[PDB]
């Protein structure tokens, strides 16, 4: 159980200061001591808990090992082979006029994304639209862009870390008291950019939909809190960014970079996977990655009349 | 409340902040001379008001970990007084204090020599039924002052008010001593005086009923 | 911009406090106006402020025992304190404010904060919580290197302060009003000299005017040898 | 720190070796493979 309290200061604006017991290194003594929580991984009853631990178990991810996505190639044994499709203008399924044959893929980065996809390989010539069934609505959408729009996402937050020892061995890194402002982290998108790839996909979406038909961008409005944001990792932390700002158009017939905000979770259960949950632990220092959204995935509302939106 | 800080004459003074900004701030330094109204000095952290000489200057908040500091370079006599530190940041709130203040005093400050001018009391008191002999020390440096009355040869003991030395608009310091007497007491010793010892020195002045 | 302080001066323990601050030489609709006091052996207390918008936000540590106005029609900033105590004797300042904004990072994120600061000041008025009526001073005459030493006796009066003038302008220097004393009766008696020439005694005239407004008490005494 | 605490416990988690095992060394041959 967590005795926790809000941070006290906050003007407009989550995250909590908690303290609690702990088993020490040995089993008899004890230690009282505080860490500070996004209040996304602890529910009330002040007293709190975690959000997992009447769901599922809990490890902690090892310091040493980094999220950073690198190429891997896929690649088959002797005896069989790969085909590449080289069409351009590939349309997902179906014939493929220029095709070359490989052992190995080309390295595909496995890049943990939601709703947009970052930092993969660009369709050329025209964007590309990928479907199942385009008529139906249930099946995802997927969009291959031919521009990578750019995205600069931050964590702003002085994030201190210390060590305190739980067990023989063991060892639990703690998220220590912010250190300067608190600000919240955020993700920047060019607003000029981001109009003309927005432009350039519905030029391209509306060769099945008829030619003048109402096409607008409405956000996300169905699932959980981990799947209606775009979720990823970004030099260690999980953000949870709130991508209405981007999908609140309709299409018809100064820098001004778009701000995007992102909230922070350390435990998380991705994939749906319900069982082991893991606790991200907390990264030292200011955070800032940049990264290329090169797809999309979209849905459609349902049937649609036709025609009409 | 008061801190105090003593400065050798014309070298720089640097006066901390009371409170250590726990956001990225917005310090206002106010100077107050006791029994005058304060002057603000500098505002958002390093600006100075027009009039306000070059001389005071604060740390500007580029958000290195470096506290609120007020340096004044030639320290004058003119610049004792007391220093506010107003501090605005993110996670404090609205601050209503002002802080406590760092108390400057200027310091290898010549030694003055206190003036006396001792007064009889007026005809006009006499007849009111009243007598009061008016002691005034004036121009002094340092502040501290030894007054003591003597009636002919022996130390008067009471019905001496003194006042608390204050520092006048020479910067110099200003106490005024009253011994009030019945006009049968006036007339009854030979004389009166008034000795002043300063710095170990001892001065007098005398008066007598006529 | 001139701000000029006025007040009771006297002010009984349980009663209401009340102080008035005129303003020249610029227009009150346009600006923010605050109180701050100086009570004896403490430092300088922001009471609360009123905007331009005629808002008013105050002190927790006042208690909600003051009220901030403003009356543009005499240019007039006021304040009440109401329920007073010995503690709320004070010289009381009444000031301009400006705000000011301190943005660290994103506007919509809140990232910013407001901070005032107070750019002119009035001198003050000195206000006294005590039981007891005004006292005039009973004023006598002090009576005198080729300069003699002239002077004023104020006895016995109550609260502070007194006003000295002499001859009003011409005996400007070099005159020196003392520090008043606080007698063991709690009356108040100070003194007031002016150092003239020898060969002037006899031939020139010198009277100090003495004001006690909380008396209010008004006199004029010709010092001669 | 009478009182006292294994050495290890603040270093790393301990286990205890089975009884029946013998640390008992005996001759192993290294082979390598057809074709080396
Ligand atoms: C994603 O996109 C997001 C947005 O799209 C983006 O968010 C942005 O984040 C950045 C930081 O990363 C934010 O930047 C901050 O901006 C602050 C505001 O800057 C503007 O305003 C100031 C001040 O202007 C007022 O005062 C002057 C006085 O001369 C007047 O002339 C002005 O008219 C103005 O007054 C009006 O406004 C007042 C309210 O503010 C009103 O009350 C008043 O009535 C008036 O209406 C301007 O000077 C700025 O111009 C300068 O900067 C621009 C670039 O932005 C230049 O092009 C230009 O040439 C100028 O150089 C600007 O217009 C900044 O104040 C803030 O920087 C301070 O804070 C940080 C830390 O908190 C400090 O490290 C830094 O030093 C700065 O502090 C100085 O100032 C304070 C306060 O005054 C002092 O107390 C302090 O000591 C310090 O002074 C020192 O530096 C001074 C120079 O700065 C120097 O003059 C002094 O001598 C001294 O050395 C910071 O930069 C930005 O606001 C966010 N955007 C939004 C929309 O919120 C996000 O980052 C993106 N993410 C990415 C990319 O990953
Ligand atoms: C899309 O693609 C782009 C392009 O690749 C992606 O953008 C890149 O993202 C990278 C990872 O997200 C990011 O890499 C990080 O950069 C940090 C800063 O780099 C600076 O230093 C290096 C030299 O090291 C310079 O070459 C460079 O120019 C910069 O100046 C590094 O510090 C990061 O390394 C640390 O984090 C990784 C985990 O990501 C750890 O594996 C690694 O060990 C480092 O961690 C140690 O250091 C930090 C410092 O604060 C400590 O807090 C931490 O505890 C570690 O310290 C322990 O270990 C050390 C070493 O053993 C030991 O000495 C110490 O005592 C401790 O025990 C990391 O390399 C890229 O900068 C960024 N690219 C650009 C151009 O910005 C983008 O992410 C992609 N999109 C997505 C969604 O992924
Ligand atoms: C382990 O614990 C965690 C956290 O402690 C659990 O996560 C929470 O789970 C609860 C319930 O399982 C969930 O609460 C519901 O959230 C829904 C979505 O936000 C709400 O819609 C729902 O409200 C309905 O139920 C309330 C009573 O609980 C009613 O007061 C309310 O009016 C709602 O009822 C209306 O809607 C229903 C359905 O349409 C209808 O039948 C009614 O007539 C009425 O019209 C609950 O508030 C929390 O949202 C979860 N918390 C988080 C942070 O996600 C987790 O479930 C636990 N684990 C297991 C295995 O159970
Ligand atoms: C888990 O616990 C175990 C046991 O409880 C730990 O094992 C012990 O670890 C400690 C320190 O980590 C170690 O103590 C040192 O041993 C050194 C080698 O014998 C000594 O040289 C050293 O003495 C210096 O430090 C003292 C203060 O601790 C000083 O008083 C002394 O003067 C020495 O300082 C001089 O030397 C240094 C370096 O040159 C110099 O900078 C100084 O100026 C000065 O000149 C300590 O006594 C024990 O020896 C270990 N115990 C055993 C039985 O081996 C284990 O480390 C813990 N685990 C972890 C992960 O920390
Ligand atoms: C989030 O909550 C955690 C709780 O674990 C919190 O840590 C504690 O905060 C309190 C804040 O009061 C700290 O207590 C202070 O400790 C200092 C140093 O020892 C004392 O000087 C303080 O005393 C002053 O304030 C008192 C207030 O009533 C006065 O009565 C007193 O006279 C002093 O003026 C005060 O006791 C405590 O030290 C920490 N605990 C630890 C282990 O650090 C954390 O601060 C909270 N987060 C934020 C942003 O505040
Ligand atoms: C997040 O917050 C942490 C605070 O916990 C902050 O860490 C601090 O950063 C500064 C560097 O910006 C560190 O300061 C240095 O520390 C080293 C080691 O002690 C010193 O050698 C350095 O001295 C140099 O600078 C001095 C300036 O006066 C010189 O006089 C001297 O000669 C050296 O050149 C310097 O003091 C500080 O130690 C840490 N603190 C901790 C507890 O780690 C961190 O910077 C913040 N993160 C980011 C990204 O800003
Ligand atoms: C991509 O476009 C091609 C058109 O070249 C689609 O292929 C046709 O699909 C229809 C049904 O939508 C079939 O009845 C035709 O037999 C297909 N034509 C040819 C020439 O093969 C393909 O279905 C599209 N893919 C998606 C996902 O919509
Ligand atoms: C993000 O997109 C940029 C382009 O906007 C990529 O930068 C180019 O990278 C290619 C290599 O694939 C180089 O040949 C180009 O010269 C680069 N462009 C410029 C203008 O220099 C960048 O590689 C992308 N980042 C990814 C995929 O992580
Ligand atoms: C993301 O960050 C990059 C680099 O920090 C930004 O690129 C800068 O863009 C401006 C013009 O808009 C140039 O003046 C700079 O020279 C660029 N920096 C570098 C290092 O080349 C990019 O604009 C940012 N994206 C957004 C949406 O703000
Ligand atoms: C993401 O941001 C949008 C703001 O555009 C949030 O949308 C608001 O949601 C509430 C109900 O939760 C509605 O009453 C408001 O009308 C919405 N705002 C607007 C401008 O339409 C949205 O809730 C945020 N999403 C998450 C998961 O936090
Ligand atoms: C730690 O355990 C003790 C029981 O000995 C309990 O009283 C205390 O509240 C616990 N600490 C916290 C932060 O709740
Ligand atoms: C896929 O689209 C076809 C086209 O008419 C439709 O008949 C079929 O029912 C759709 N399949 C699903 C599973 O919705
Ligand atoms: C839709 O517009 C495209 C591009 O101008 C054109 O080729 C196509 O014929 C139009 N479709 C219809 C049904 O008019
Ligand atoms: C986003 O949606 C809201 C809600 O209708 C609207 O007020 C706002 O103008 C939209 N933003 C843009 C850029 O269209």
């Amino acid at each position: 159980t967590l005795q926790c309290t809000n941070y006290a200061p906050f003007l407009i604006n989550e995250l909590k200061n908690c303290s609690f017991n702990m088993t020490t290194e040995l089993r008899d003594k004890k230690q009282k001591v505080y860490s500070l929580f996004y209040r996304l991984d602890v529910v009330q009853i002040k007293e709190y808990r975690l959000i997992n631990c009447n769901t599922s178990a809990i490890t902690q991810a090892c310091p040493k090992v980094s999220f950073e996505p690198i190429p891997i190639h896929y690649c088959a044994p002797a005896g069989f082979a790969i085909l590449k499709c080289k069409d351009k203008k590939f349309n997902g399924t179906g014939p493929c006029p220029s095709v070359s044959t490989v052992q190995c893929t080309h390295g595909i980065k496995p890049v943990v994304s939601t709703q947009l996809l970052l930092n993969g390989s660009l369709a050329e010539e025209e964007v590309i639209i990928r479907s199942e069934n385009i008529t139906n609505n249930a099946k995802n959408i997927l969009v291959q862009l031919n521009t990578p729009v750019q995205i600069n996402c931050t964590r702003p937050n002085n994030n201190t870390v210390k060590s305190i020892r739980i067990g023989p061995g063991q060892a639990f890194y703690y998220t220590g008291d912010i250190i300067g402002d608190i600000r919240m982290a955020h993700c920047n998108v060019s607003k000029a950019t981001w109009n003309e790839t927005l432009g350039k996909v519905v030029k391209q979406l509306r060769k099945h939909f008829g030619n003048n038909t109402i096409i607008r961008f409405a956000q996300s409005s169905g699932g959980d809190l981990e799947v209606t944001t775009h979720s990823f990792n970004c030099g260690g932390e999980f953000f949870y960014c709130n991508t209405s700002g981007l999908f609140n158009s309709t299409w018809i017939s100064s820098n001004d970079s778009i701000t995007l905000p992102c909230r922070i979770k350390q435990i998380i259960n991705m994939w749906q996977r319900i069982g082991q949950a893991m606790y991200a632990p907390p990264i030292q220092g200011v955070i800032r990655c940049v990264s290329n959204i090169t797809g999309l995935i979209l849905t459609r509302d349902g049937g649609s009349t036709n025609s009409t939106t | 409340y008061v801190s105090p800080l003593s400065v050798a004459l014309g070298e720089t003074a640097r006066i901390s902040c009371g409170r250590q900004a726990l956001g990225s701030r917005a310090v206002q330094w106010y100077q107050h001379k006791p029994g005058q109204a304060p002057i603000l000095l500098i505002y958002n952290n390093q600006d100075r008001p027009s009039g306000i000489p070059e001389r005071f200057s604060g740390t500007p908040d580029i958000n290195f970990g470096t506290t609120a500091t007020l340096t004044i370079s030639g320290v004058e006599v003119g610049d004792e007084a007391d220093y506010y530190c107003h501090m605005w940041d993110s996670r404090s709130g609205f601050s209503w204090s002002f802080g406590g203040a760092t108390r400057l005093t200027v310091l290898s400050q010549p030694k003055a020599a206190p003036s006396v001018t001792l007064f009889p009391p007026s005809s006009e008191e006499l007849q009111a039924n009243k007598a009061t002999l008016v002691c005034l020390i004036s121009d002094f440096y340092p502040g501290a002052v030894t007054v003591a009355w003597k009636a002919d040869s022996s130390p008067v003991k009471a019905g001496v008010e003194t006042t608390t030395p204050s520092k006048q608009s020479n910067n110099k310091y200003a106490a005024s001593s009253y011994l009030s007497l019945t006009p049968e007491q006036w007339k009854s010793h030979k004389s009166y005086s008034c000795q002043v010892t300063h710095e170990g020195s001892t001065v007098e002045k005398t008066v007598a009923p006529t | 911009v001139q701000l000029q302080e006025s007040g009771p001066g006297l002010v009984r323990p349980s009663e209401t406090l009340s102080v008035t601050c005129i303003v020249s030489g610029g227009s009150i609709s346009n600006y923010y106006w605050t109180w701050i006091r100086q009570s004896p052996g403490k430092g300088l207390e922001w009471i609360g402020y009123i905007s331009d918008r005629e808002t008013t936000t105050y002190n927790p540590s006042l208690n909600s025992r003051a009220v901030i106005s403003r009356d543009t029609s005499k240019n007039q900033l006021s304040l009440q304190l109401r329920s007073v105590t010995t503690a709320d004797t004070a010289i009381y300042f009444c000031a301009t404010a400006r705000r000011g904004q301190r943005i660290y990072g994103v506007v919509s994120f809140g990232e910013f904060f407001y901070y005032y600061y107070m750019d002119v000041w009035g001198k003050g008025t000195a206000v006294t919580v005590s039981s007891a009526s005004t006292k005039g001073p009973s004023v006598f005459p002090l009576a005198p290197g080729g300069t003699a030493a002239l002077g004023c006796l104020v006895k016995d009066y109550f609260p502070e302060p007194v006003t000295v003038s002499w001859n009003s302008g011409a005996l400007t220097s070099g005159v020196h009003t003392f520090p008043a004393v606080l007698q063991s009766s709690g009356l108040y008696s100070l003194s007031s000299v002016v150092t003239v020439p020898s060969s002037s005694l006899g031939t020139q005239t010198y009277i100090c005017n003495v004001n006690h407004k909380p008396s209010n008490t008004k006199v004029d005494k010709k010092v001669e040898p």
